[PDB]
RNA sequence: AGGACCGAACCGACUAAUGUUGAAAAAUUAGCGGAUGACUUGUGGCUGGGGGUGAAAGGCCAAUCAAACCGGGAGAUAGCU
RNA sequence: CACAGGUGGUCAGGUAGAGAAUACCAAGGCGCUUGAGAGAACUCGGGUGAAGGAACUAGGCAAAAUGGUGCCGUAACUUC
RNA sequence: AAUUCCUUGUCGGGUAAGUUCCGACCUGCACGAAUGGCGUAAUGAUGGCCAGGCUGUCUCCACCCGAGACUCAGUGAAAUU
RNA sequence: GAUGUCGGCUCAUCACAUCCUGGGGCUGAAGUAGGUCCCAAGGGUAUGGCUGUUCGCCAUUUAAAGUGGUACGCGAGCUGGGUUUAGAACGUCGUGAGACAGUUCGGUCCCUAUCUGCCGUGGGCGCUGGAGAACUGAGGGGGGCUGCUCCUAGUACGAGAGGACCGGAGUGGACGCAUCACUGGUGUUCGGGUUGUCAUGCCAAUGGCACUGCCCGGUAGCUAAAUGCGGAAGAGAUAAGUGCUGAAAGCAUCUAAGCACGAAACUUGCCCCGAGAUGAGUUCUCCCUGACCCUUUAAGGGUCCUGAAGGAACGUUGAAGACGACGACGUUGAUAGGCCGGGUGUGUAAGCGCAGCGAUGCGUUGAGCUAACCGGUACUAAUGAACCGUGAGGCUUAACCUU
């Protein structure tokens, strides 16, 4: 169980194709306070679907 | 396979599950918003809510039965003296799961989970 | 769901008296002696009763010639004709399966007398 | 011959009159109504494609909206299509009953098996399991050899190994049928038949006489 | 280092013990 | 439910007491011997002035299983053990002039009409 | 009374399984032998390499032993690779 | 190695127990320096199992099983 | 036979069936009397065989409970080449 | 400057010099049962006692218990009894150290898979505008075993004894697929009994721990020992074989022309995958119809307005699942949790009262509790929007609208 050659750079990037991170684009803007937050999370001031949530 | 099971391990045997839920349960009739991990938030519901339903109904061994369960006095008395008048006519849906990010330590999926009304 | 409920309940027998684990039972039962249909009985003790409405079931435990005979009864089928209780028992358990082990009078249960 | 489409709703007993009991599986087949019609002119074979059910409507999208209302028939579940046998021939917009198994007397019934997971080679190929003592190492369940020494030097095709089990169609053959009743649009065929509850299920008359 | 290995030898793996240390 | 090495009961009085199947008889692989079923036996306890005697191999038909029988409307009749009938190796109709205990309808196949013909119930 | 019996500490190591780039360069878990004796242990001391010591296996003498380790002869020698 | 190892002495509570065994606890001390989930194969450590009961295997290996006090009773052989 | 090559010698017992085991025969390749012969109560984590009990050891596996295996966040090797 | 050894287990796979099943010639083949030879590899081809054994002998089966190749297949799959380490002993050889292809007791089996292979499951692009579905089937894989009984019929055959071809049906064994209705197992997420101890101030009632403390039952799910089903029939081309007509060779001849039968082998028929079948197919449906610059003037790039069908994303999830994937649902909502009723399981809760000196019994009471099950219910969580995807789709030729 150990290799017989060592694998290229080439192959090393083939490997490492999907490794890639998946940006997230779907940020949702709070109507009362204009805020940006994660779509079905609180804001960072804390407010949910509008009205007010839990503090700080 | 899980085919129709329901119930999170948790990562923990039955015993940890017990007692943990019995504190988290206790904690969240206290203090009636508290934040945990998002499964936990979601089989906190299935803990808490049971014992608010047989709150609804003040009787003696209603509330030996929910000393049997959740292991306090204190707590038992917020049960049927606040928590059951307060949702007696609320028919189920007694709590609130709030998801509120992740946690810097682990990454963990955070989540307020809360009373409808609290008073606050 | 409604509909296989709808459909056992036009198969179920109405009139199966109630009966406990323990009481004695005597079940009659068709049998088909080649081309003749005869009821013979089977009397013992009811040591299970598991009950799902069309595919409920019985289990009646006897003593015949030297040992222990066992049968499961389906309660809804049309080969048992009647369920006639003699005695009636006092036990404290759902299944009464210790009577396997129980011979004679070890085996003894008492009578349910109110 | 052609099919019915229908849903398992699951497993039920009927006794018989003598005091023997058949195994039913039921069967709820509701109207199946034909939403096109194929022949060799314009498609090169002769088939039915028949739908069945009710859907919602925001989620059925514009595609199928269009071909579902091109024959004026409410949208079903799904689509299905049948390979017709040449005595039969079929319009846009019948409806296709319960009815048609009252002189059928065998049926074949294609489902989609229960999903075993990624399962192991004693589940899925009815290994032997090894020694679970005797000396043996990390090696109770395992599959053992997969193969010679030198010559040919590698695995064959279709080796039994562990992956993917069920979720599969399947078909089971020369199911008795017990009870076509259109009142209450089931069919209660003798047996088991391939699927969970609620799972869609094709019904043709058999095949091996 | 020190721990052996083999049945036999000057230094392989092995899993046994009486042969083995580099 | 009978397969090698089961120690069985004897039910005639043919002077055996408990036998050892020693082979299920009907088939290739067979495992297992319900209650219609022909097997091979050997003696392992006898009655010192019986008809056979101990270490002999012949043939017997299971008569009570504690596993059980199966009718048609799916009704189980389980015994309280394993019983076999001692058979003879050529000639039928068996060694023993009584049977102890009942026996199940699956003996009446032309094959077994004094067994159900002697037994005392069923 | 007893190189007595059973059995904890304590001294060992019979079997299995795990581990085998280990938690560990010899252990862990579960059972196991002795356990008032030819027992075991603390602390100090003596025996030194063809020598010691050995209820003896070529066993042990600082994870090394059919002749320890360190320095020197020494860049031994090597018709071998 | 912030390493499942090794390391002499002294102190020696309650309840149950013959006991410094063991089980639950007190005083006291800890939760063992990665977590959060999911609940595939397979590996490890365990629990239960129809009917049969050593048919397994080199071999009953491993498991299962027995298990305590008082009393009744106890063979061949023997260096008594 | 801890000894016997031919050999699984022959007879008997145990088994449905016994190259092992127990008794005996003597044709001791190649036992033998303190490099001891033959017995021998008790003892043995000693060796071989048989029986009762008991069992997932097996027919033939099934399910469940935990720790890994899988995914995410943090850290981050190794043999080989 | 290492290719691990016999035997067992697990998993195989090929050859035919075929063991059974299938077909046929000859028979010193009456029948049954054989003997021999030709064809045929689709499927199947035993469990134990002994021994480390391969083998062999034995016992009981079986339709039959095939013979070989595969590093005497198979230790980065397991074992470690044999054997070829170190201890010890016997017999023998040797003065001895020791030795024996003689014997006996004891003796550690590592590897986290890079590449090929194989089993599974995905991402990307392609398929020429994009999209949502249903297919066609080139090709490939799975399967293919057989007993016994009964009828034909105690008929044909035969001195008797005995006893069929062909054909039909039923019931089994072994294997395989599915499934959970039954019968069971499991069910540390449900109920109850009980031992020791600690705690909730105490009694009472409880909870924690002791392998779930030890048990007894048991829902759903999974599951076999449970119960349904399958192996086909038929066709086509054939092998050995049987021929018809028929010359060469006035006859004869199965062959040279031609034609007809003929087997579990082959192509189909049954099941399953399958258009990356780049030879990238077909069919149905849906959506997109606005203008400006620059120059190496075309299958070019940029700019404004636009952002369709649909898809992903996010969330509630699933009898789907390692992860992706696939399915249901997102307020025009039963997707999950809770709640309500039921069902099931356990077995007559606690509190109070009566009786008993007391343990305890009895009544209220088939009581209370009840997980994953069933049928309902918007109470809670499934947020308006954003993100991707565009703006009519090349060239040449032929034919129709419109011979």
């Amino acid at each position: 169980a150990v290799q017989q050659n060592k694998p290229t750079r080439s192959k090393r990037g083939m490997r490492r194709s999907h490794d890639a991170l998946t940006a997230v684009t779907s940020l949702s803007v709070d109507k009362t306070s204009g805020e940006k937050h994660l779509r079905h999370h609180i804001t960072a001031d804390g407010y949910y679907r509008g009205r007010k949530v839990i503090a700080k | 396979m899980r085919h129709r099971k329901s119930g999170r391990q948790l990562n923990r045997n039955s015993s940890h599950r017990q007692a943990m839920f019995r504190n988290m349960a206790g904690s969240l009739v206290r203090h009636e918003i508290i934040k945990t991990t998002l499964p936990k938030a979601k089989e906190l519901r299935r803990v808490v809510e049971p014992l608010i339903t047989l709150a609804k109904t003040d009787s003696v061994a209603n509330r030996r039965l929910a000393f049997a369960r959740t292991r306090d006095n204190e707590i038992v008395a917020k049960l049927f003296n606040e928590l059951g008048p307060r949702f007696a006519s609320r028919a189920g849906g007694y709590t609130r799961i709030l998801k509120c990010g992740f946690r810097a330590g682990d990454n963990a999926p955070m989540a307020y989970i809360e009373l409808v009304d609290r008073s606050e | 769901s409604n509909i296989i409920k709808q459909l056992e309940q036009e198969q179920m027998k109405q009139d199966v008296p109630s009966f406990r684990p323990g009481d004695t039972v005597e079940v009659k039962v068709w049998v088909v002696e080649g081309s003749k249909k005869r009821l013979q009985a089977f009397e013992g003790v009811v040591i299970a009763i598991r009950n799902r409405g069309l595919h409920s079931a019985f289990t009646v435990r006897k003593i015949s010639n030297g040992e222990g005979v066992e049968r499961v009864f389906q309660t809804h089928s049309p080969v048992v004709d009647s369920i006639s209780v003699k005695r009636r028992g006092a036990v404290r358990k759902a299944k009464l399966y210790y009577l396997r082990e129980r011979t004679g009078k070890a085996a003894r249960i008492k009578e349910r007398l109110n | 011959m052609i099919g019915l489409v229908g849903k398992k709703v699951g497993m039920t007993r009927i006794f018989t009159e003598d005091g023997v009991s058949i195994p039913v599986t039921v069967i709820e087949v509701e109207a199946n109504r034909v939403t096109q019609v194929k022949d060799l002119a314009n498609d090169g074979y002769r088939a039915i494609q028949v739908t069945t059910g009710a859907k919602k409507a925001n989620r059925v999208t514009k595609p199928e909206a269009g071909h579902f209302a091109k024959a004026g028939v409410e949208a079903g579940r799904g689509l299905w299509e049948f390979r017709l046998a040449e005595g039969e021939e079929f319009t846009v917009g019948q409806s296709i009953s319960v009815e048609l198994f009252a002189d059928v007397k065998k049926v074949d019934v294609t489902g989609t098996s229960k999903g075993k997971g990624f399962a192991g080679t004693v589940k899925r190929w009815n290994f032997r399991t090894q020694d679970a003592t005797h000396g043996n190492s990390l090696s109770h369940r395992v599959p053992g050899s997969i193969g010679q020494n030198q010559t040919p030097g590698k695995v064959f095709k279709g080796k039994k190994m562990a992956g993917q089990m069920g979720n599969e169609r399947v078909t089971v053959q020369s199911l008795d049928v017990v009870r076509v009743d259109a009142e209450r649009n089931l069919l209660l065929v003798k047996g088991a038949v391939p699927g969970a509850t609620g799972s869609d299920l094709i019904v043709k008359p058999a095949v091996k006489a | 280092t020190c721990a052996r290995c083999d049945s036999x030898s000057r230094c392989g793996a092995x899993g046994k013990x009486s042969g083995x240390a580099s | 439910m009978i397969q090698e090495q089961t120690m069985l009961n004897v039910a005639d009085n043919s002077g055996a007491r408990r036998v050892m199947c020693i082979k299920v008889l009907g088939g290739s692989h067979r495992r297992y011997a319900g209650v219609g079923d022909i097997i091979k036996i050997t003696i392992k306890e006898a009655i010192p002035r019986g008809k056979v005697k101990k270490g002999d191999v012949l043939k017997a038909v299971v008569v009570r299983t504690k596993k059980g029988v199966r009718r048609p409307d799916g009704s189980v009749i389980r015994f309280d053990g394993n019983a076999c009938v001692l058979l003879n190796n050529n000639s039928e109709q068996p060694i023993g002039t009584r049977i102890f205990g009942p026996v199940t309808r699956e003996l009446r196949s032309e094959k077994f009409m004094k067994i159900i013909s002697l037994a005392p119930e069923v």
